[PDB]
DNA sequence: ATATATATATATATGTGTATATATACACACATACATATACATATATATGC
DNA sequence: GCATATATATGTATATGTATGTGTGTATATATACACATATATATATATAT
């Protein structure tokens, strides 16, 4: 609810498969290494323990 | 809002150099620094009087709510109530719901069956919902008594079916009703 | 301006900077022909109309007066509280300079052959009487509002303040103070209204006066659109809402042009006092076709109405009455009461967590 | 064109023909006033009510 | 021309079943974030300076 | 006609200080809404009748 992902199911043997359409207004980074920073600082796969 | 509700009766005496903005003299346009030393009346006393006073604060109560009402009923955007929550919280909204396909809705009983229901169903055609217990008396019922029960309504809010007319726009197209096995 | 039907006047510069007023103007010009003061001294035009006062030219009919000045005393005001007060004057022929300082105690008037027409006042305020020091930008501001004020009542007149053009359309005006305000423009009057959901809001001008205290004409106005909303209100929604709750929900800003015989209460000019009759006759305003239009709009009528009904729901829903001796004030269900509790005596209440620990309690308790 | 010839009045004649900031409204007019207490809508002109209380104020005054 | 005799479907309610949920304290020692503001660099521009 | 200079305004980027966790279960209690029927009861709606 914020107009940039669109989320849907594709789970299977695995569980948490989720297919994810990006928005056209959400920006994709061809710097792929932003696109990692930026995606482990939004979708948060990430967890630190200590 | 406070003060509106109130009339106010000032006297004042032997005030010194009172000055006016008209020959009819109707404001008194001294400064304030003047009339504060000239004026020697506790407000805080006045105003533990009306605190301690009962009939002067419940009109500003009660006008006071209502204005609150007034306030925070009429805000907020995005006024587009048509599904509030998306299906349930509880239900499994399927990958191709809501379009032409052989998209199958699974009308399970108790939320414990919850287990494994998303694992190994078809995430674009399977979809599922868990009920409640028991099942009311439908039979012969009027339609605005058994719309106000929330667990039968859904049914027909997560999907487009409406008790007056015939279905046309079906989110989930199949409906798989899987109960109990025992009695 | 309006003396020369805007064929003249048609451009005012208001420069304000460095606590100094030019206003300049491309009028014809104050005139340099004799006039005579009742003393017997034998005094020019723009002199006699800059340093003494009770002069000028609005002492003749008020019928056919349309103009904003009648006292004759403002200008001169404007050289007795200022340092530095010059007025330069073309008539096409000639140009009178009137020079006053030291709050107007040297005064001096020149003529120059010259070829221009038009004034310009240039003024620097005197700052000991005043409670203030220098002009801010607050004063800007509010002179800057009055020009796009007055380039809105009138658009043939060029406003410039600090040589900055100003354009006056009564459209963009209208929603700067409420984006859904519903307007009505007339020959002689152009009405806006609005929300004022914080009070009650106005803003009117009768010519080129900014009368902020009010006058007779907005009491006439919304008495004739009160007079025809109000029973449309009545069959509409059923509700008895009064005269002063509908018009303190809206602001008004509504524009008076070409006024005649306009009196006033006060030098300042904030209240217009004229009788009713006269503005009752000049005013044609079509208050119904204002009645209608925001009867049919749901922004401005429809939140009054819901308004009202929230305070007649929280008025019904305040309902109270008594009970034969209540037990031991807002009481609980689960809460057994001691029958001497409350009066003057030692009784204890008890707290547990239980209900299996209370059902063997009320036999062997006091 | 509207005549503007710069005329000088004494005290009396700028008084008569400008009495609007001198004895403030001199037009019947309706507001809400207390009257014995009482918020109720009166009508009349303030004019004579003013001449009346410059004597009062004067020999209160006094 | 409405007072009253009377009749009949409303409200618990019993026990059995069959299923939900919810307010809190506990505490680290971080996790993620919620804005957030804030100070400072630099750009342009325009109006002064020449 | 053109150098120029510095001023402040807005990006911007970080570094503050908070704010909300919920964590992850243990622990304490409590609430919820339905289906199965007769038995009263009650309360008020209609007839009539002078
Ligand atoms: N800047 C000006 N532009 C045009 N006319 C002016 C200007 N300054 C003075 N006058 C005229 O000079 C005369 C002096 O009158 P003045 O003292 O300005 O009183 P007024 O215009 O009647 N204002 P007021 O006394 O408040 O009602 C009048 O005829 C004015 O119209």
């Amino acid at each position: 609810n914020k107009g940039f992902i669109t989320w849907d199911d594709a789970c299977g043997e695995h569980g948490f498969g989720f297919k994810v359409k990006f928005r056209k207004e959400y920006s994709l980074s061809d710097n792929e290494e932003e696109r990692h920073a930026k995606i482990m600082k939004d979708f948060g796969l990430i967890e630190r323990r200590s | 809002r406070v003060k509106e509700c109130l009339t106010i009766v000032m006297f004042v005496r032997d005030m010194k150099n009172m000055r006016f903005d008209s020959q009819t003299k109707e404001r008194l346009t001294s400064p304030f620094g003047e009339i504060r030393s000239h004026i020697q009346l506790d407000a805080k006393k006045i105003s533990r009087a009306i605190l301690n006073n009962e009939a002067i604060l419940m009109p500003i109560i009660e006008a006071a709510l209502a204005r609150k009402l007034a306030a925070e009923k009429a805000a907020e955007t995005k006024a587009a109530k048509k599904a509030s929550k998306a299906k349930v919280h509880k239900h499994i909204k399927a990958n191709l719901c809501g379009k032409d396909a052989d998209t199958t809705l699974f009308l399970t009983e108790g939320d414990s069956a919850i287990g494994y229901l998303i694992d190994v169903r078809d995430k674009e055609l399977h979809g599922g919902y868990p009920l409640r217990g028991k099942v009311l008396n439908s039979w012969g019922m009027s339609y605005a008594d058994m719309l106000k029960n929330k667990e039968l309504f859904d049914i027909c809010a997560i999907t487009g079916l409406v008790l007056g007319e015939k279905a046309e726009n079906l989110n989930y197209h199949n409906i798989a009703i899987m109960t109990d096995a025992d009695h | 301006g309006i003396r020369t039907k805007f064929k003249f006047a048609n451009k005012i510069n208001v420069t304000i900077k460095n606590n100094q007023v030019t206003v300049e103007d491309n009028g014809r010009g104050i005139p340099q022909a004799m006039v005579k003061t009742p003393t017997g001294e034998e005094i020019p035009g723009p002199v006699a109309a800059w340093t003494i006062p009770k002069a000028g030219g609005n002492f003749g009919d008020d019928k056919e007066r349309v103009t904003g000045g009648m006292n004759g005393v403002g200008s001169s005001l404007t050289n007795i509280f200022s340092v530095m007060f010059v007025g330069e004057t073309g008539d096409g022929q000639n140009n009178i300079v009137v020079r006053c300082s030291n709050g107007m105690e040297n005064k001096s008037w020149e003529t120059i052959p010259g070829k221009w027409k038009g004034t310009r006042v240039t003024f620097i305020p005197d700052f000991m009487s005043f409670e203030t020091n220098e002009l801010s930008q607050v004063y800007l501001d509010i002179t800057l509002d009055r020009l796009q004020t007055l380039a809105v009542v009138y658009p043939d007149i060029q406003f410039t303040f600090n040589g900055k053009k100003v354009q006056g359309n009564f459209k963009k005006y209208a929603r700067q103070y409420d984006e859904h305000a519903i307007v009505q423009e007339q020959e002689n009057c152009s009405i806006a209204v609005g929300r004022s959901p914080d009070g009650f809001r106005q803003l009117t001008y009768v010519n080129n006066i900014h009368t902020k205290n009010g006058g007779h004409h907005i009491d006439c106005v919304m008495d004739d659109i009160c007079e025809d909303l109000i029973p449309q209100i009545k069959r509409k929604f059923k509700i008895d809402v009064t005269k002063a709750r509908v018009k303190e929900c809206l602001t008004i800003v509504m524009f008076v042009r070409d006024m005649k015989n306009m009196r006033f209460d006060s030098q300042t000019k904030e209240r217009l006092t004229s009788p009713f009759g006269e503005i009752r006759s000049h005013i044609q305003l079509d208050a119904k076709k204002i009645s209608r239009a925001i009867l049919n709009n749901e922004a401005i009528l429809m939140p009054i109405i819901e308004a009202a009904l929230a305070r007649k729901l929280a008025a019904e829903k305040a309902a109270e009455t008594k009970a034969a001796k209540k037990a031991s004030k807002a009481k609980v269900h689960k809460h057994i009461k001691a029958n001497l509790c409350g009066k003057d005596a030692d009784t204890t209440l008890f707290l547990t967590e239980g209900d299996s620990a209370i059902g063997y309690l009320i036999d062997v308790r006091d | 064109m509207i005549k503007n010839e710069i005329k000088i009045l004494s005290d009396i004649e700028h008084i008569k023909k400008r009495s609007g900031m001198y004895i403030g409204s001199s037009a019947n007019e309706m507001h809400e006033r207390f009257l014995f207490g009482k918020w109720e809508s009166v009508q009349y002109v303030p004019g004579l009510v003013k001449l009346i209380d410059e004597i009062i104020d004067n020999s209160v005054d006094e």
